[PDB]
């Protein structure tokens, strides 16, 4: 089983002598087939000047993951990877590793070229390369983002923006980062405005609807761990149609943000290549 | 016995992809393995015609214009399955019955079916695929009359 | 009659059987010979027969031609009915709530929709998988 | 001959920008089961995204015109967005046939 | 007769191998090869990481013997141990973040630097599949939810929270089950930890500084026949100490998952 | 002619290909016509069983 | 495909104006529309 | 582990007998033991038959089961084959729902259509053979909202009360296909999971930021929409807005609610088993990455 794509656009000398440095990359594939356009590689088809983040993550999340091994006359070998053998991937380069590193992949946000970009471009189309980053640093990257979209809505205030001046400086092992700011031209993100509404609609029902629903648990006992919380809910403080949709419509809300949350794992570092020009990794999904 | 009734099971009709029609846009070249050919390039070399009638008009070219072109490799993979619990039959050579020979020769069909229900019968997906690449080869005909 | 003019525009699917023309020699193919995937043994052990064949187009020229030909039969059903907005647009409704209901009276339709998580889900994602719904199509009216 | 004929659909913030247009569509509630022919004549996206492609396979072929023998030593091949198109062969140009 | 690529090589591998230097203050018990190592994340630039023993885990563990707790005190008293409490111990109920297991050692060089050989998946086993090593869990910290053995149990590394006190000591509980799925683990836990909760409630009734966290991680780590589980005895530096050894255990190390 | 005949793929299983003939001369020719035939391998012969 | 219905005809019996429109199907009977 | 199962019949196979189970031939076959030779009563889900007539009951004992793809009909035993992790091997399909390609799947237990066509397809002197339906990820877990949503829902209301909704929650609606659900209503393992689940919603409630709370409210006149619109209606019951906090307590008051995000989504979470990539255009086989 090897995967292949063509590429129609004449190759130059000086693109293919990058191309050959990518003998191995974490390069997606919307779909697996026998045979393939280079218009379908990379994130590129999926680009937007609109949406930004949170859909490159949502369609990349079904991409199928493929590394590179050798390029032929107009023609890429894709091989996939089998699950739980050791192989050679290259880094994206923003963030050098060190060994037990767990590894997850993330949506593109370039701060001019990577340790590791050699720009390729064959008449307007571009290869957009996902990360591959630490889980801790993809957690708290998604943290710094979705409180950017809350932030985001009232920028005027002088304490907010020097807390988007603190909080835009992410940090790891002699790590200089400055964190994109999603929304552009003051206007929120069409990603931003729903994801935060994800949460912030569950924030507001789930602190209206949590006694009636626990009211009918406290007069049962048990371990009556239960009963004791509602002493607490109580300090921040009737129709039947609206007690039906509005469940309904609380389920809706969580349910897309778990994909924001849950990340689940593709690599693992353990040696590492001098100058973390590659990296031996586990794939796994 | 009381009573009797019929069974039947065809062998798959014959195709080969140059018995077929198809085959003369075909030029087949058999090989040992697509490894060593690495470069995807091939070169042609080009004859051109001349028109010797002008006086004063000589062709620039000797008419030896080589034209590079470019391989497109494709995979060829089907699954296939076959049955080693009757494939120990052909392990242990058994000749002690003749219903031991007819379940022996039973094994021998059935195996060799096996093998001939997916071998040949790649040539399905073998002329499926050259239509694949020759279909990428053709521009559609409205671009070719203003072309 | 009021003051208005109402196109529908209407999707088919024709289903087309292309002719297909090419040269002589056209093509060159080469066939490597059939390597065979031995997979671990399991009793019913199957096996992945595979091969490569390479393609290199002879013909200095465009050999082959295609065209559209025939219609063997059409697989739209070729019906006419306006699109239910109430169904496109459930979230929808008049501010006053017996004047809504009187509409839904005379439209058919029930009782507004709940949440859907195609809604919040196309809210974020732009539809271009999703293109091909496979479900019956009908004419959209334009004022 | 005229410059144009229905001001409720080819003029910018008409009925049809603010109904079958995905940019305004995104601010109603809206479902994927009920695929609208006419959405795509009406988005920002899909017409550009769609006469880029064209523009740009146009010149393609015009690079192909030649026959090798006269032209440069190049390949000659169906350009992306080709065959592809058929399916769409009245809406890629959004020339509403028929 | 010709080609004969099966006279070429003695022994395939499944294990994934890798080589990990070691200070020579952790070496002790570790020599054994049936240990887990855990990286730790420093907050020092130097080192960031450092590699550790689940014993080491068990000097500051709550649910773990008093008496095994003052052996221990005697054992790592070295540069690694005491730089250990300086670090993991002031982390703030926060260990599946700072730590992260790498499986479990296939052969330990001496030295001054001990480098050894520790498998990430697979078998861990002497070279030419001689002497089969076996993993040993520290002798308290094993149990088990169901008291009856199952026909093949998989391992787990849960770390619970207590909140009780202003100073959290947290436990650790290795434990073998037949149990297969993780919500339905989830859902065995949510009764048996009662008090553990109680106490991610019980934090939020004295202090809204500072956020409650989990009551337990949950991550695979492999699995084991239950006559392959044993309870035997182990000796190091004459201080002998009793362990819940097992004996052919594949190594799988899931990711952690965090929950309530 | 054929991408590749049937008895190329007998080695790959490592089962001879001299053994089908071996089979030919054991089955007596008798037995392995009727029964050539009663398992459609010459449709031109072919009769219901 | 698109067609027009309920259109006003630019220029004594008098015009009668357009209310309804008729189609075709597949099965060849006279589709309605209003 | 073992790489195979095998199994035993008592009742003998005829023509048909033999021929749905060949028409069976790789799909989906739950067991409970992993025995190297399986009896044929322990085979199936019918094994957890309960005269009570539940369905998360059903749900939550398949939970444990192991899966084991069907292969080759031999004749007089099944011959399971145990599924590897990681890899890929051909499904048929088996639930009355259309496939898409690349769709997560999971083990649903089985419920009547409506018209109900009683394939049981296998019969012996009692025993059946109820294969679990393998269903999209969405549909597997939309389905689990609506027996949640039924088990609060309950709570202090008349029968008339207790049902009014049931007519549009227990006709749930996918794919122009639709399906009727009976349901255990209480069955205990629906209250453990309520408890668990208000738990969450409790400290749902209680993690959130004063300003992630109030960010509606602090949209509400910032925007005008139809969604906002629908937004609005169940927040209110029946303007100012404040701003304060220092910065760094959103890395944590955000950080501890994502793990009760997963707590309380968990319950309706499933384990996913099956990744199609070749859909077949019969609509019958598909391959899929990734097993149990």
């Amino acid at each position: 089983a090897n995967i292949f794509c063509t590429f129609d656009h004449k190759l130059s000398i000086a693109d293919v002598g990058k191309l050959t440095k990518l003998v191995a990359a974490v390069v997606p594939i919307p779909q697996r087939l026998h045979l393939i356009k280079h218009y379908q590689l990379g994130l590129h088809q999926f680009v937007d000047h609109t949406r930004g983040y949170v859909r490159l993550r949502g369609l990349l999340r079904n991409m199928t993951l493929t590394l590179m091994r050798r390029v032929e006359g107009n023609q890429i070998l894709l091989h996939v990877p089998t699950h739980g053998l050791l192989y050679t991937v290259l880094n994206t380069g923003p963030v050098t590793w060190e060994k037990g590193d767990a590894l997850c992949v993330l949506p593109p946000l370039f701060h001019g070229p990577l340790a590791r970009e050699n720009l390729l471009t064959l008449g307007q189309w571009e290869l957009v390369l996902p990360w591959i980053v630490p889980m801790p640093l993809a957690l708290e990257i998604n943290q710094r983002l979705l409180i950017m979209g809350l932030f985001s809505l009232d920028r005027s205030y002088e304490e907010v923006k020097a807390a988007v001046q603190q909080l835009q400086t992410i940090t790891f092992r002699d790590a200089t980062f400055t964190i994109p700011d999603p929304v552009i031209d003051q206007h929120l993100l069409i990603d931003m405005k729903t994801a935060c509404l994800s949460m912030s609609m569950v924030a507001n029902l789930a602190s209206e609807l949590t006694m009636t629903y626990v009211r009918k648990l406290a007069l049962e006992d048990s371990s009556m761990l239960l009963v004791k919380c509602q002493e607490l809910l109580m300090r921040l403080d009737v129709s039947p149609d609206d007690e039906i949709a509005r469940l309904s419509a609380l389920f809706v809300m969580l349910r897309q943000l778990d994909d924001l949350i849950r990340e689940q794992v593709v690599f693992t570092v353990c040696d590492v290549s001098p100058d973390n020009k590659s990296a031996t990794c586990i794939f796994k999904g | 016995f009381e009573a009797i009734f019929g069974t039947f099971c065809n062998r798959l009709e014959w195709v080969y992809f140059l018995t077929s029609g198809l085959a003369a846009a075909a030029h087949a070249i058999k090989f040992h393995d697509l490894n060593k050919l690495t470069t995807g390039k091939m070169l042609f070399h080009v004859q051109v015609p001349r028109v010797a009638s002008g006086a004063g008009l000589p062709t620039s070219r000797q008419t030896t214009i080589m034209v590079t072109k470019y391989s497109e490799k494709s995979p060829i993979t089907i699954p296939f399955e076959l049955s080693a619990a009757c494939l120990t039959y052909l392990r242990e050579t058994f000749e002690g019955t003749i219903l031991d020979k007819i379940l022996n020769v039973e094994a021998m069909h059935t195996v060799l079916r096996a093998l001939k229900n997916t071998a040949d019968a790649m040539e399905r997906g073998l002329i499926h695929s050259f239509l694949q690449t020759l279909l990428r080869k053709a521009p559609p005909y409205f671009v070719v009359q203003t072309l | 009659h009021p003051g208005f003019a109402l196109t529908a525009v209407r999707t088919d699917t024709f289903e087309v059987d292309m002719l297909l023309y090419s040269g002589k020699s056209c093509t060159s193919v080469i066939i490597n010979n059939p390597i065979v995937t031995k997979e671990e043994r399991d009793i019913s052990t199957t096996y992945h027969v595979t091969q490569n064949i390479n393609t290199v187009d002879m013909g200095l020229g465009y050999t082959s031609n295609t065209c559209v030909a025939y219609v063997n039969r059409v697989r739209t059903d070729m019906g006419v009915r306006v699109q239910d907005l109430f169904r496109v647009f459930p979230m929808n409704v008049y501010r006053h709530d017996e004047v809504d209901r009187w509409i839904r009276h005379a439209a058919g339709v029930e009782r507004p929709q709940l949440l859907d998580t195609e809604t919040i889900s196309m809210l974020t994602f732009g539809s271009m998988a999703a293109a091909t719904v496979h479900g019956q199509k009908a004419a959209c009216e334009l004022i | 001959f005229a410059a144009t004929h229905n001001p409720w659909a080819s003029q910018a913030g008409c009925l049809s920008d603010v109904l079958y247009n995905t940019r305004h569509r995104e601010r109603l509630g809206y479902n994927s089961k009920f695929y609208s022919p006419c959405a795509q004549y009406f988005n920002t996206e899909e017409i550009i995204a769609a006469n880029k492609t064209l523009f740009k396979t146009i010149d393609e072929y015009l690079l192909r015109a030649k026959d090798c023998i006269r032209g440069d030593t190049d390949t000659q091949y169906v350009c992306v967005e080709g065959t592809e198109q058929l399916i769409e062969n009245p809406c890629r140009l959004t020339q509403e046939a028929l | 007769n010709t080609i004969s690529v099966r006279y070429l090589y003695h022994a395939d591998h499944q294990a994934l191998t890798a080589r990990f230097f070691v200070p020579e203050g952790l070496v002790e018990f570790e020599a054994q090869p049936g240990a887990l190592l855990i990286r730790m994340e420093t907050g020092c630039d130097s080192p960031r990481h450092l590699y550790i023993s689940l014993y080491l885990l068990g000097i500051r563990a709550s649910n773990v013997s008093a008496s095994t707790r003052c052996l221990l005190e005697s054992v790592y008293t070295a540069s690694a141990a005491r730089a250990a409490l300086q670090w993991l111990d002031l982390g703030p109920h926060l260990l599946h973040r700072r730590l992260e297991t790498l499986g479990c050692v296939k052969t330990v060089s001496l030295g001054i630097t001990s480098l050894l050989t520790c498998v990430m998946r697979g078998y861990l086993y002497n070279t030419l599949k001689t002497e089969v090593f076996a993993l040993m869990i520290p002798k308290d910290m094993y149990l088990t939810w169901e008291e009856t053995r199952g026909r093949l149990q998989y391992v787990y590394l849960i770390i619970v929270y207590d909140y009780d006190g202003p100073e959290t000591r947290p436990g650790i509980y290795v434990l073998t089950s037949s149990i297969a799925h993780w919500q339905t683990l989830v859902d065995v836990a949510r009764g048996k930890f009662a008090r553990e909760r109680c106490s991610f409630v019980n934090r939020r009734i004295t202090r809204p500084r500072q956020i409650p966290l989990c009551t337990g991680v949950i991550q695979k780590l492999g699995w084991c026949l239950a006559d392959d589980i044993h309870t035997s005895f182990l000796v190091h530096k004459e201080l002998k100490l009793s362990v819940v050894r097992l004996d052919n255990f594949s190594v799988e190390l899931g990711d952690f998952r965090e929950f309530v | 002619m054929e991408n590749w005949s049937a008895l190329e793929l007998l080695p790959k299983v490592g089962i001879p290909t001299d053994f089908l003939t071996h089979v030919k001369t054991s089955a007596g020719e008798e037995m392995f016509e009727a029964l050539r035939i009663y398992y459609g391998d010459d449709p031109e012969r072919y009769n219901i069983h | 495909f698109f067609f027009p219905v309920g259109l006003y005809l630019p220029e004594t019996v008098r015009n009668a104006l357009p209310t309804t429109a008729y189609l075709l199907n597949r099965d060849r009977a006279v589709q309605k529309i209003d």
